């Protein structure tokens, strides 16, 4: 690259030979960059892999940071943790509904079809068509049956879609889905984060503040508050997901987890460590250095088999012990569950819906697909109430005329 | 009586397409970058009835 | 896109347009990454096999627009089976998997240790020392001195062996000259401005030469003097410690 | 040049080359039978779909092609078989209703053991 | 009144669409053994339009086989795309996005 | 039915695509591009439109929470080995 | 493929942590996990390399059985296109539908939550998993001589919403973290660029040398 | 079932000590060989 001329480069027997051969200078520059790349890689590997010898673990909890509360194995326990959010089993399908709604925004799987349809509905002037298909026409009315209903509803295909287009626009215009050509799977990561960081493109419409930045005052004092108070919970959920996945990636190997989380509803914190499961020590932790940190299956088998088999050396004849250990043995000493098992008591909350699914077999039709849920506010019962109410509305409208 | 969708479309379709449109969402709200009706219904201040009741209570006061 | 792998990359992240504000910036960047992953575009690689199964006829007709029998029919039916399996419920085949080269991982680009512990190791040493005391007069002192000595020697041997690779020395040299130029800048600024307020009150010639001829001996003598002075009280300290 | 494509090609070359070298060195120490080379031909013959038989005999009697008229001939039979497979997968085979597809993909019926003995 | 509930109009099943618009080659029928008998329990114990559309499809494919089609080829993306497909796609997108109001 | 395994097979496990594979599928389908009647076999629908019908409402693409089913479902786990040994 | 598919699962082991059914803060408590386990609601349990972390997979309540509930995808249909059902009336306890018997859906057709759970330090010596396994595997077909038949007893069949747990453990040696770090995509593109430039310079050396 | 086991050495620390040294030293050899390939076996 013609840099080794000047007078600052005399005195080296090799720079002069590169003064007369620019190919040599090109080779020199290439090598002088590659060697530095290699040095960076060496040092990065060392700094990544060396701290693994200095990690030691608590020997009571074995690096879990958490022990069990045994009473909760067989108005609750006041000693052991607090329940989590996805423990309320009655709110599962609602949370999943919200999440799949928010996810349908970003989802760019069907991108090409939406793109071709958007381009067709924008231009609407090219018309590079070809020979239309030989059309069979729907049955005339007055033929009652199932096949007739299928064909009749199928043929009314263009006016219904037209009404759909008239009510809701193309999804890219209502901002319902992500933009037109914001992301490209083969461009680069940097360009895609640039395009997505541009105008709140990472946020769905419901949480985009621009949608609301114009009206909020004395009336409720809430709309611009109850939106920044939802976007916050959203971002907390996302960061929690990142933390959980880093823990799983550490546990995929046998490494100790980086994020220590507080105990939960069945566990208490270890009292040797405070719950900090492991640490760094400047002492090299020989068990890792020689590869002896896993315990040889037969040993564990022996230890457990001897733990689950307590031995009685005394005999209840000499020592007048008539009952096994425990309290209140006397009261302990005083239907067809044996034929058809026990009844499961975690699924009563669905009983009602099940009964409906037996009184109305027509609900099992392959054409219908309700939202999903259990309460009178979800799925099946919503459709059923709607059907009965609209048939009653139409019944009352028949007689008035 | 006389819901909203029954006006913009009405006799242009039967009852089949009307129930078709009725079971897909209220009109066009928060998911579609618009403003909800229950969202807009909060931006308005107390109207003259409450203000006059307050003024009469102020006379009493 | 050039500093993708090094930690220096994180510095660029802060160049885009209850708790402090730095936490909010970090959370915004993590949300950006999560959102860019949630769009289901990271698995697409155009050199895939699932891709070359459907764009074979296109290339064939691009080129033609420009026992063997059983072999050919078997190859055709095999490609058709692969298509079917990628498409729907076909019940005896095994698909091939592809390298994923895109926003891979996503959960590693970010240091979130400071957020999860709400910032906005004594059991270890105790247990080590107590164990070597309990298991095996003045024998505990021999064992403890052996422990400390071997640990320090392990760390020193690791460092020296690392620095004995040539490319690592190139890395060190490059860093040294960069840091020297930055020190020159900062020192010049402070010197000039302090001169003002007390009145009130290129790189290639280095990067391409030997390094012991550019650096004077004065600095080696200074380093040696400081080191010597630091560690010269070790014999008396050691003696007075070990003698009760 | 896009090593993310070279690595699968490298492992594929290794696998296929090892297999070919193995079969070479295996039919030398053990020369192949001069007649059951027809038997393995029959074994692979019993596995071809039916959509190809209309072509197959045509190749014996000259009629078929020069070299490319054939290569475009196999594509038609291939796509016919392909669309037949799509139909069989989704809506069922040639002689079974929807219930038989349901009992096929629910694995309600065991493989017949009493008959085979 | 307008609450997301779905209805039998949106035929959300590929067997229906394929048996009404794409696949008409009929089957050699015989008595089965599994059937949805009484109590709705699965237990073990209009051919005019069909044939019409079938012959239509055979004629169209014979036509486009002889390259008699518009531009010149046997396999291309016939610009005029079926509208039922697009209607169903928009339907499903709309349902999953309008689930937002179900709280 | 008495001599059936309950450990299915490695072969009868059908593929199921996640969302990323669905996206890859639609992309690979879109960038995809005498004899006469009474000689065609009765499967003469237009090919590359049923393919798209099945890459949207099809069984292999209808489970939204499918991660990698064929691989992690063709290997056998501890309970399945216990059931196999017992037969 | 048979070989390569395996090899690739070890180098790229990070792309296989479950990113499908796990969305946000998906933790459950240890007591809730135990309560789900004891009632046979968990379909798959995946203990991890260090034996102190599990990913519990629980099917969506309507995808657990083969009820014909119209909130699921129509996988299995009658001739008249109605979803099939498999309920059986449980003679011992009628008047309560949640105690009836029903077959369970094949695992590949299920929707599943994928919760994350941290197991305590004494998870193995407490014997919870062992008790569950030993109970659920201790039932099967029997011979009744009073009727001279092969009977699958009722207390060995699945009621509504119950499934059969599959326990699976992972091997820490199947991770191959070093190569996963060495052949990362960024490093791959760097190697590609450097190889291209090196080939270019070598061929240019050849060109300027032979034309001399 | 024909249940079969291994050899199982009794030391545990003399058995694994030459293989652990290799586990620590080989990565540097791999890195150096890869970069050598690039910058010398091509850029001769
Ligand atoms: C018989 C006579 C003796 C013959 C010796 C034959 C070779 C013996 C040693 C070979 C394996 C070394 C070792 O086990 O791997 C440990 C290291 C990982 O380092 C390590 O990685 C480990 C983490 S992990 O295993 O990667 O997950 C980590 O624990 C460790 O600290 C770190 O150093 O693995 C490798 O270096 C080998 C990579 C595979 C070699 C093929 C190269 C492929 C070509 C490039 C493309
Ligand atoms: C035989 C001894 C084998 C004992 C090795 C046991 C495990 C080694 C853990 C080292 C971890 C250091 C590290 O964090 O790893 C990182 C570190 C990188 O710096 O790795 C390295 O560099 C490794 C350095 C090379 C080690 C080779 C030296 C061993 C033999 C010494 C010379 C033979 C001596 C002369 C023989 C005399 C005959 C009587
Ligand atoms: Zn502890
Ligand atoms: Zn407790």
């Amino acid at each position: 690259m013609g840099q080794f001329y000047s007078r600052e480069f005399d005195g080296d027997p090799y720079v002069d030979l590169m003064r007369s051969l620019p190919e040599r200078e090109l080779v020199w520059w290439a090598q002088k960059v590659i060697w530095l790349a290699e040095g960076f890689t060496f040092v990065d590997h060392f700094a990544r892999t060396y701290p693994r010898l200095l990690q030691h673990k608590c020997q009571r909890c074995k690096g879990a940071g958490v022990m069990t509360c045994p009473a909760c194995l067989g108005g609750g326990c006041r000693v052991c943790g607090t329940a989590c959010a996805w423990d309320a089993e009655s709110e599962w399908m609602e949370r999943w509904g919200e999440w799949e709604s928010r996810l349908a925004y970003y989802d760019k799987a069907t991108g090409p079809l939406m793109d071709e349809w958007y381009e067709d509905v924008l231009n609407a002037g090219n018309l590079e068509e070809d020979t239309p298909p030989v059309e069979d026409d729907p049955p005339g009315p007055e033929v009652t049956g199932r096949w007739a209903e299928h064909d009749r509803a199928l043929h009314k295909d263009k006016k219904r879609m037209a009404a759909l287009m008239r009510r809701w626009g193309h999804p890219y215009d209502a901002d319902a889905n992500l933009g037109y050509q914001i992301v490209d799977p083969t461009a680069s990561m940097g360009e895609n984060v640039w395009n997505m960081a541009q105008v709140y493109n990472s946020l769905p419409p419901e949480l985009n503040p621009l949608r609301t930045q114009h009206l909020a005052d004395r009336g409720g004092g809430n709309t611009q508050a109850a939106v920044e108070a939802a976007r916050s919970a959203f971002d907390a959920q996302v960061v929690m997901e990142a933390a959980l996945l880093q823990n799983l990636e550490a546990a995929a190997q046998d490494l100790p987890k980086p994020h220590r989380l507080p105990p939960t509803a069945g566990t208490v914190a270890c009292n040797e460590c405070g719950g900090a499961a492991w640490g760094y020590s400047f002492f090299p932790n020989t068990a890792v250095m020689f590869g002896l940190e896993r315990p040889f299956w037969g040993d564990t088998l022996a230890r457990l088999s001897k733990y689950w088999n307590p031995t009685q050396v005394a005999d209840p004849a000499r020592t007048g012990q008539l009952l096994p250990y425990g309290e209140g043995g006397l009261r302990r000493l005083l239907a067809l569950e044996a034929v058809v098992g026990k009844a499961p008591a975690t699924t009563g909350r669905y009983r009602r819906d099940l009964e409906l699914l037996l009184a109305h077999p027509e609900l099992r039709d392959g054409a219908l697909r309700v939202p999903g849920g259990w309460g009178p506010e979800g799925g099946l019962q919503t459709y059923l109430r709607g059907q009965q109410e609209e048939q009653a509305r139409m019944q009352r409208r028949r007689d008035l005329a | 009586s006389e819901d909203s969708v029954e006006q913009e479309f009405g006799g242009d379709y039967s009852e089949a397409s009307l129930e078709y449109i009725r079971a897909l969402g209220p009109k066009k709200g928060a998911p579609f970058a618009e403003v909800d009706p229950a969202e807009q219904a909060a931006a308005l201040p107390p109207s003259q009835a409450e203000c006059e009741a307050a003024k009469a209570v102020l006379e009493n006061y | 896109n050039n500093t993708q792998t090094n930690a220096f990359n994180q510095n660029l992240w802060w160049l885009l347009p209850s708790i402090p504000t730095a936490s909010k910036n970090q959370i915004a960047l993590i949300r950006l990454n999560w959102a860019l992953n949630k769009t289901n575009i990271n698995t697409f690689t155009d050199y895939s096999k699932r891709n070359n199964l459907w764009t074979t006829q296109k290339l064939r007709n691009q080129s033609k627009n420009n026992n063997i029998f059983s072999k050919k029919i078997i190859s055709k039916v095999k490609q058709k089976k692969q298509k079917l399996n990628y498409m729907t419920s076909y019940l005896n085949v095994q698909s091939e998997h592809n390298v994923k080269i895109f926003h891979n991982s996503w959960w590693t680009h970010l240091n979130i240790k400071n957020l999860v512990n709400n910032q906005d190791s004594e059991f270890i040493n105790s247990a080590i020392i107590k164990s070597i005391n309990n298991k095996t007069s003045s024998e505990k002192e021999t064992m403890q001195l052996l422990l400390m000595s071997s640990s320090i020697l392990l760390h020193l041997c690791a460092i020296i062996s690392l620095v004995s690779i040539s490319q690592v020395r190139c890395f060190v040299k490059f860093h040294l000259i960069l840091l020297y130029k930055l020190s020159n800048v900062y020192n010049a600024i402070l010197n000039q401005l302090s001169n003002k307020l007390q009145k009130n009150l290129g790189f290639l010639v280095e990067w391409s030469s030997d390094f012991i001829t550019i650096i004077p001996e004065n600095v080696d003598i200074y380093i040696w003097n400081v080191f010597s002075k630091i560690y010269r009280t070790i014999p008396l300290s050691f003696i007075s410690t070990t003698l009760g | 040049p896009r090593l993310a494509a070279v690595m699968p090609d490298a492992v594929y070359a290794l696998v296929q080359g090892t297999h070919k070298l193995g079969e070479y060195a295996h039919d030398l120490v053990f020369p192949p039978t001069p007649e059951d080379l027809r038997k393995l031909e029959q074994q692979v013959n019993a596995t071809i779909p039916r959509e190809f038989d209309r072509v197959r005999q045509r190749y014996a009697e000259g009629k078929i092609a020069n070299d490319e008229q054939l290569s475009s001939e196999l594509e038609d039979a291939s796509f016919n078989w392909y669309r037949r497979q799509l139909r069989t997968s989704v809506v069922g085979a040639t002689d079974e209703e929807l219930e038989d597809v349901a009992v096929r993909k629910l694995r309600l019926e065991p493989p017949a053991l009493q008959a085979s003995l | 009144l307008t609450s997301l509930r779905g209805s039998k109009q949106f035929l959300n099943s590929l067997t229906i669409l394929f048996k009404h618009q794409k696949m008409f080659k009929k089957k050699t029928l015989k008595a089965h053994k599994w059937h949805s008998d009484t109590q709705g329990i699965f237990r073990k114990h209009e051919e005019s339009s069909l044939s019409t559309r079938l012959h239509i499809q055979k004629k169209r494919k014979a036509k486009k086989q002889r390259l008699e089609t518009r531009r010149q080829k046997k396999r291309t993306r016939f610009f005029p795309r079926p509208v039922w497909l697009r209607s169903r796609m928009f339907l499903n997108f709309l349902t999953e996005r309008n689930k937002y109001y179900l709280n | 039915e008495l001599m059936r395994s309950a450990v299915p097979a490695p072969g009868e496990v059908p593929n199921r695509n996640s969302r990323g594979q669905v996206a890859e599928q639609v992309r690979a389908i879109l960038d995809q591009y005498k004899a006469k009647t009474e000689d065609m076999v009765d499967d003469a629908f237009t090919t590359e439109v049923v393919e798209e019908a099945m890459a949207l409402f099809g069984d292999a693409n209808s489970v939204k929470t499918a991660w990698r089913t064929q691989e992690v479902l063709r290997e056998l786990s501890y309970t399945q080995l216990w059931a196999l040994v017992g037969e | 493929a048979i070989f390569w598919n395996k090899l690739l699962d070890r180098v790229q082991y990070k792309e296989n942590l479950p990113q499908a059914g796990l969305v946000g803060d998906m933790r459950i408590s240890y007591a809730k996990f135990l309560e789900l386990l004891k009632d046979q609601r968990v379909k798959r349990l995946v203990v991890y390399g260090d034996m102190r972390t599990a990913v519990v997979e629980v099917p969506h309540p309507w995808s657990a059985s083969v009820l014909g509930h119209p909130a699921t995808h129509p996988f299995y249909e009658d001739s008249a296109h109605n979803r099939v059902s498999m309920l059986r009336p449980n003679p011992a306890a009628p008047e309560d539908v949640t105690q009836w018997f029903c077959a369970e859906m094949p695992e590949w057709d299920m929707e599943k939550y994928r919760f994350y759970v941290d197991l305590p330090g004494d998870f193995w010596e407490s014997g919870v998993l062992q008790r569950h396994l030993a109970a659920q595997r201790a039932e099967g077909a029997v011979w009744d001589p009073a009727s001279g038949q092969y009977i699958l007893p009722y207390r060995a069949q699945k009621k509504v919403f119950q499934v059969s747990t599959e326990v699976q453990l992972l091997d820490p040696q199947e991770s191959w973290d070093f190569l996963g770090w060495l052949l990362a995509p960024g490093r791959l593109e760097f190697y590609e660029k450097a190889a291209c430039v090196a080939i270019a310079l070598r061929v240019l050396g050849i060109v300027i040398a032979i034309s001399t | 079932v024909v249940v079969d086991t291994g050899v199982t050495e009794d030391d545990r620390l003399r058995a694994s000590l030459l293989v652990q040294m290799l586990r620590y030293t080989v990565p540097f050899m791999v890195i150096s060989g890869l970069f050598w390939m690039i910058h010398t076996w091509i850029l001769d």
